[PDB]
RNA sequence: GGAAGUCGGCAAAAUAGAUGCGUAAGUUCGCAAGAAGCAUUGGCUCUGAGGGCAAUUGCCAACUCAGAACUGCUUACGGCGGGGAAUCCAACUGUAUAAUU
RNA sequence: AAAGUUCACCGAUAUUGCUUCAAUAGAGGAAGCAAAAGUCGUAACAAGGUAGCUGUAGGUGAACCUGCAGCUGGAUCAUUU
RNA sequence: AAUUUUACUGUGACCAAAAAGAUGCGACCAAAGCAGUUUGCCGACUUGAAUUACAAAGCAUGGGAUAACGAAGCAUCAGCCCUGGGGUUAUGUUGGUUUUAGAAGUCCUUGGGAGAUUAUGGGGCCGCCGCGCGGCUUCGAAUGAAGGAGGGUAGUUCGGGGGAGAACGUACUGGUGCGUCAGAGGUGAAAUUCUUAGACCGCACCAAGACGAACUACAGCGAAGGCAUUCUUCAAGGAUACCUUCCUCAAUCAAGAACCAAAGUGUGGGGAUCAAAGAUGAUUAGAGACCAUUGUAGUCCACACUGCAAACCAUGACACCCAUGAAUUGGGGAGUGCCUCUCAGCACGUUUCUUACUUCUUCACGCGAAAGCUUGGAGGUUACAGUCUCAGGGGGGAGUACGUUCGCAAGAGUGAAACUUAAAGAA
RNA sequence: GGACAAGUCUGGUGCCAGCACCCGCGGUAAUUCCAGCUCCAAAAGCGUAUAUUAAUGCUGUUGCUGUUAAAGGGUUCGUAGUUGAACUGUGGGCCACGUAGUGUGGUGCCGUACCAGUCCCGUACCUCGACGUGUUUUGACCCACGCCCUCGUGGCC
RNA sequence: AGCCAGUGAUGGCCGUGUAGUGGACUGCCAUGGCGUUGACGGGAGCGGGGGAUUAGGGUUCGAUUCCGGAGAGGGAGCCUG
RNA sequence: GAUCUGGUUGAUUCUGCCAGUAGUCAUAUGCUUGUUUCAAGGACUUAGCCAUGC
C-alpha cells in the first residue's frame, strides 16, 4: 500500500517536470507536503501552488516553471548532526554552490543552510536542485 | 485490491460536499430518531436501517441531521446486536459451507474457499478483542 | 528494492553472515580443512628427504622433461612432487640428501605446463640451490 | 591351574529376592528389555507423612512408605534368571510317530 | 603437654564402566578426474537424415529406445468476417 | 490538592598514561624530546597549550519526524458563590472528670451569577372525524468517512468455475438376423494376420466402456494444477450500481497448514479404445530402433498415498506516475429490425464510464550488451533511498557422499569436501 | 615480445636442453632458452615463498545481480518479525519610511488604433465628436521594524 | 532445539558457616527459572588501551613494554602472617 | 590519488573468473654490503626436558 505520502508526492513532481508538463495534480497530501512546497517555493523554484479542498485529504495543484532538475525523500529519515551537514551535502548534490538538503528540526522544517544559521540538527526529509 | 483474492473493484458511494439537511425535508430530527427505533424493534440490522430511511423517508445521510450516527443511537437506547453486524454475517456464511460440505465431501473448491472465510473470521475477532467489543476469550467455535 | 528499515538491522546481519560462505576466497580462510589437506602446515617452507629422482612430461601444446623429484617430509611424513629449476641443477641434489622447499606461486594451483607439481626446490644441503647454480658457492 | 578333557562344556559349578539409578545394535515402532551394568540390605532407640466420629477439643483404627543416631558381621534357613557376538531353518501361539525320531 | 585411638569433612591417585571428539588398518565392491587415442558404434549440432527438450515408468553392449502428460528455447507470430 | 515517560537534536557536567591529531621552541636537519633564551654573572623570563571517546550512563532547551501508555464513548451524567439553621487548643503546671466553639457529615432552606444545546413531549378530561382553549397532576453535542480493508442491498445480473442426480449423441470393438460370393487387411514395396467352417461389404437391431467433433477464437471462468452435450439441483465467487453500515480493522513473511498435470503405489470395481514390458514380420553390414500385425501393466471409477514438470510469462507480492489509434468480454448512464410469453422485452447504430484478456505494420519518451521491453515495464536508477520477502557468487566433482526428517515403496526435503580445470557461457 | 621502462645487435642449441606468476617461446634466421655487448628501473640495497590489506561496486548499509549469462519458491493461507493514511496549530494592529508585485480606483489622456457621427462609395474613402493605451497618482501583499495586544471571543478597566 | 530438580534447579521460612550478604550450606515448604531477540552443545581464542590499510563507509591484526586476570612439570590440601 | 591492465571470437559488444600491481614494528630464505643515529630480538612448534652460578 502507500506508506509514505513525502515519497509520493516528490516522485509525482519529479516525474511532471521530467516530461516537461506545465501543472501538476498531487494526493492526498499533508501538512508536511505543504510545507516542503514552501520551501521550494520560497527559493523560487516551483511557483504557485493552491490546495484543493475536499471534506477529507485535500489535492494539490503546483505551477511548474522549468527550474527544478530533481526531487526525492530520503527514506528512512536518518539522522544529522550540525557537524554532519557536509556529509550530506557531499553524497548527494551535484554541487555545494547550489542545492538544498531540507531538514526536520525542532525549531521546523527548512533547509540546511538556515539550519545551519541557527546551529541545529534533526533528521533529513529530502532534496531538490 | 480485496484482500483474499484477485479483484480489482473500484464500485462504491461517494458522499457529498454539502452536509446540511436540503430544506424541503420537514421531518424533524425526533421523528428521525423515532423511526429508527421503530425498526430496530422489527430486528432489522444498522445497514438495512439506512436503507429503508433512504429509499422511502427522504433521509439520506441519517448523520446530517440528529447528529449521530445510527449504531451510536441503537447503544444509548439498549438494542445494539449482541456481537457486530460485519463478524456475524460472516459466521453465518461459514455455517452454511459446512453445512453444505458434510453432504458433498469432493467440493475441494468449496474447501478452499472456507479456508478464506474462516481466516477472515480470526482476523476480525482479533481486532474486536483489542478494542473491547467482545469479552476477551471469545472463540468462534 | 531490498529491506529498508530503520529497525532492520537484525535481517541486514543475518543476510551478510549467511551470504559470505560463497566465496571461495573468504571460506578458505575460515574453514581448516585447507591446513589439513596442505602438506606444508600452513607453513612457507618445508624440510625434507629426497626419495628418488623422477621426469615429468610436459602438458599438450609443449613437449619436455620437467626433472622433478620425490620429498618425503619430516614433521608430518608426506610424500610431495617438487620440481627443481634452472638449468643443470639436477646434478647437485643426489639421492638421500636434505632439501628446503617452497611453494611455487598460485597458493597450491599447479603452474605452467608441469601437471600437478605445486612445489619448488630452494636449498639443498643447506646451501642454496642459485648460488651453487651461480658458483657463489660449493657443495659441502 | 582353569576346558589343556571330550565327537561335542555332557555332567557339575554358576546367576538369583527387593529397592534406587542406568540400559546398545536392529525394528513391522509394538518391541528388543529383567538387555548389559553399578549401589543398598542385620539389630536396637526414635522422628515424619498418609484417616474416622462426636461436640478448636476429646476419643478411636490400618500397616505402608521415607529419614536419623548408636551398634554388629563368621556375608551365615528356605525359595529364587547365568550373560554376550554371530550363521542356518521355520514368520509367530498351536499339533504331532501311546512303548527308541 | 608429644606418641597414639575413633569419627566427620576436603580429596590426590589407581582400577573398572559408560559417553564424546580426533586420527587409523582392511579381502572385496564402486565413483570421479587425468594420459595415450587402442577397440565398437554414430546419440547431439542442418527438418543432423525418427524435430529437440522437461517430469516419470519400463527395457537394452554403448551412446540410448519406448509409453503417458507438458514446453518452443520450432522447422508455424498468418487464411469459414 | 495537583502532579508524564522515552528516542533525536544544542550546550555544560565525568573521563591515567603511552600511542593519534596537533599550540610553542633550528636538539647543525630529521625520526625525536619537553625543554630552553640572555651580546652577561652571585641573576631574569619562564614553558610544558588545547583536543577525541562504539554503546550505555548523568543535569538541564525546544516539540518538528518519531514509539510507550489510555480509550472503544450510554462504560458518561455531578455547576459556582452567598447566607441562615437543623443535626487540637487553651484554660500557672502534672493526672483524670470536664468545654469553649470550630472543622467535617447529613438534612433543610434564603441572595445572586453561569450552563456545549429551548424544558418540550407524553399521561391528560370535558363541550365545541379533526380542532385550539381551562385547570391542570403525572413522568442532542459527536473530527472526517482515505479514488486503504471488511460487511450489506439489487439486477433472482455474469461465466467450458465446483459438487450431485437423470437422460442424449454419433463413433471404435464385439454379438444377432437377413443378402452376396472370393478375396480382405497393411506398406515405399511386402510379410506376419482374417477368409467357401462364408472373411471384407450392405441394411436393421443389441450390449458394454470411454469421449463430447464442426461452432472453437491472439474468446470466457478459476489461487495455481485445470475447465466444453442437455435438463434438474446444492453451496459459493468476481465486476458493476448505491446520499447503505463500520471506522484503521492494513501490506508482506522464517516456523506451521491446505491444494497440486502425467507417470507411480495399496485395496475394491470396471475393462470398449489405445498401448510401456513381451511376441511375430520387415528394413539393415548389424537393428536390440524407427515402419506393420498384436499384446500385459496402465489408460476409466471410489477410498487412501506420493508431492515432482520447459508446475514458463524461463519475469515474487503490495502501492504511485507515465503518449497515442483501432478492436474485444461483463455491468452501468444518456436512428433501425423482430415483437402472442423466463417480454413494460431482444438485438443493433452514436457518445461517455468502471473492471478484465491484448493488438498497432500509421504507437511515445525512456531503458538495455544486444535480442528486445514500454500504462501488471525489463521506464521513472552513478541525478543511485516507497514497503516486505525468496535466491546467486568462474566451470566441473554434484544435487553426489555422510548424518537426519518424511514415505508401503519408488523417492522427496536439507546438503559438503578431497581433487581437477582457463575458461565455460550470453546476444 | 605484451601487461611494463628498456635491442627489429652478435654467437650456440634445434619441441632437446630450458624459460614462462598469465598470454606464450623452442621442430636450422629463437625480438622470450645458454652467453658477450649495450640499455632500463631503484640503489645499500634488491629478488623469491607464505599469510594479510587496497585494488574488489568479485559480499554491495552508503553500493551488486536474478527474461535469455549463476540466481523468483508450483499456488494460496499464516505466526514471530519488518513496514504502516489524513486531522487538533505556527497571530492582530500601529509603527515610520525604505522597498515592493498584483490589482484597484480615479488623473491627463497625447500619438495611433478603435467607437459613434458627415460627404459618400462599392454594390473605397473624406470630414466630426466618447471607448482602449501609458504618464502620474489610491488598496491590499511581501521584504527591511520598535512598541503594544485579556496575543479569538468574552468579562474587567 | 529444547535446557535445569534423586545428589540445588527458581523462590519462601526460621537456622548454620563467613569478615560480611547470598541456595554458599543443613531441615522443611512451593513449583518454578531460561530459550528462534538463538538458550544447551561444539570450534577458534587470555581482555582492553591500541597496530596495518585508508576519498568515505569498512576489512583485518593485537602472545608482547601500560592496566586487568591466571599459572609455576601434572593435579589436591594446609601452617604462619 | 575517489586511476587500472593481459587471457574466451575469423572479427564485435558482454558476464565472469584466472594473472598482473602497491604496502605490511610480517615471518622466513637467497645474493650483496663503507659511515652514523634510534632500535625488536626461542610467542608461533613442545606451558617440552634441563649441567653449573646468581
Ligand atoms: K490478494
Ligand atoms: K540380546
Ligand atoms: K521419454
Ligand atoms: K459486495
Ligand atoms: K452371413
Ligand atoms: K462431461
Ligand atoms: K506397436
Ligand atoms: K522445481
Ligand atoms: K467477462
Ligand atoms: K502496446
Ligand atoms: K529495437
Ligand atoms: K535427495
Ligand atoms: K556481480
Ligand atoms: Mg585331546
Ligand atoms: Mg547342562
Ligand atoms: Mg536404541
Ligand atoms: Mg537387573
Ligand atoms: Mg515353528
Ligand atoms: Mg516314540
Ligand atoms: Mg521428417
Ligand atoms: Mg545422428
Ligand atoms: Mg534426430
Ligand atoms: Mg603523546
Ligand atoms: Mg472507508
Ligand atoms: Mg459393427
Ligand atoms: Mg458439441
Ligand atoms: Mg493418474
Ligand atoms: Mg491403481
Ligand atoms: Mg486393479
Ligand atoms: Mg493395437
Ligand atoms: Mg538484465
Ligand atoms: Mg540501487
Ligand atoms: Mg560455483
Ligand atoms: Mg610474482
Ligand atoms: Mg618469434
Ligand atoms: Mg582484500
Ligand atoms: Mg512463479
Ligand atoms: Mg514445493
Ligand atoms: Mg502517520
Ligand atoms: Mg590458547
Ligand atoms: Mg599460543
Ligand atoms: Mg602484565
Ligand atoms: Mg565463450
Ligand atoms: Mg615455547
Ligand atoms: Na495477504
Ligand atoms: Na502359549
Ligand atoms: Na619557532
Ligand atoms: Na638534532
Ligand atoms: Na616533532
Ligand atoms: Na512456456
Ligand atoms: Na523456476
Ligand atoms: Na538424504
Ligand atoms: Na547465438
Ligand atoms: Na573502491
Ligand atoms: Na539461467
Ligand atoms: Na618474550
Ligand atoms: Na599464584
Ligand atoms: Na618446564
Amino acid at each position: 500500500t502507500m506508506m509514505s505520502v513525502l515519497a509520493n508526492a516528490l516522485r509525482c513532481i519529479a516525474g511532471a517536470e521530467r516530461r516537461g508538463k506545465r501543472q501538476v495534480l498531487i494526493r492526498p497530501s499533508s501538512k508536511v507536503v505543504v510545507k516542503f512546497l514552501q520551501v521550494m517555493q520560497k527559493h523560487g523554484y516551483i511557483g504557485e501552488f493552491e490546495i484543493v479542498d475536499d471534506h477529507r485529504a485535500g489535492k494539490i495543484v503546483v505551477n511548474l516553471n522549468g527550474r527544478l532538475n530533481k526531487c526525492g525523500a530520503i527514506c528512512p529519515r536518518f539522522d544529522c548532526t550540525a557537524r554532519d551537514f557536509e556529509k550530506w551535502v557531499k553524497n548527494i548534490l551535484p554541487s555545494r554552490q547550489f542545492g538544498f538538503v531540507v531538514l526536520t528540526t525542532s525549531l521546523g522544517i527548512m533547509d540546511h543552510e538556515e539550519a545551519r544559521a541557527r546551529n541545529t540538527g534533526g533528521k533529513v526529509l529530502g532534496f531538490f536542485y | 485490491v480485496r484482500m483474499h483474492g484477485n479483484g480489482h473493484g473500484k464500485a462504491a458511494s461517494a458522499l457529498p460536499y454539502r452536509r446540511t439537511p436540503p430544506t424541503w425535508l420537514k421531518s424533524s430530527s425526533r421523528d428521525v430518531i423515532d423511526a429508527v427505533c421503530k425498526l430496530a424493534k422489527k430486528g432489522l440490522s444498522p445497514s438495512r436501517i439506512g436503507m429503508q430511511l433512504r429509499d422511502s423517508m427522504g433521509i439520506a445521510q441519517v448523520k446530517n441531521v440528529t447528529g449521530r450516527k445510527i449504531l451510536r443511537i441503537l447503544k444509548h437506547k439498549g438494542m445494539a446486536p449482541e456481537i457486530p453486524e460485519d463478524l456475524y454475517c460472516l459466521i453465518k456464511r461459514a455455517t452454511q459451507m459446512r453445512k453444505h460440505l458434510e453432504r458433498n465431501t469432493k467440493d475441494k473448491d468449496t474447501k478452499f474457499r472456507l479456508i478464506l472465510v474462516e481466516s477472515r473470521i480470526h482476523r476480525l475477532a482479533r481486532y474486536y478483542r483489542r478494542v473491547k467489543q467482545l469479552p476477551p476469550t471469545w472463540k468462534y467455535e | 528494492t531490498k529491506t529498508n528499515g530503520q529497525h532492520a538491522a537484525r535481517k541486514l546481519v543475518r543476510l551478510r553472515r549467511k551470504n559470505r560462505w560463497a566465496d571461495k576466497g573468504w571460506k578458505k580462510s575460515h574453514t581448516f580443512v585447507a591446513q589439513k589437506a596442505n602438506p606444508f602446515g600452513g607453513s612457507s617452507h618445508a624440510k625434507g628427504i629426497v626419495l628418488e629422482k623422477i621426469g615429468v612430461g610436459a602438458k599438450q601444446p609443449n613437449s619436455a622433461i620437467r626433472k622433478c623429484v620425490r620429498v618425503q617430509l619430516i614433521k608430518n611424513d608426506k610424500k610431495i612432487i617438487a620440481f627443481v629449476p634452472n638449468d643443470g641443477c639436477l646434478h647437485f641434489i643426489e639421492e638421500n640428501d636434505e632439501v628446503l622447499v617452497s611453494g611455487f606461486g598460485r597458493s597450491g594451483h599447479a603452474v605452467g605446463d608441469i601437471p600437478g607439481v605445486r612445489f619448488k626446490i630452494v636449498k639443498v644441503s643447506s646451501v642454496g640451490l642459485y648460488a651453487l647454480y651461480r658458483q657463489k658457492k660449493e657443495k659441502p
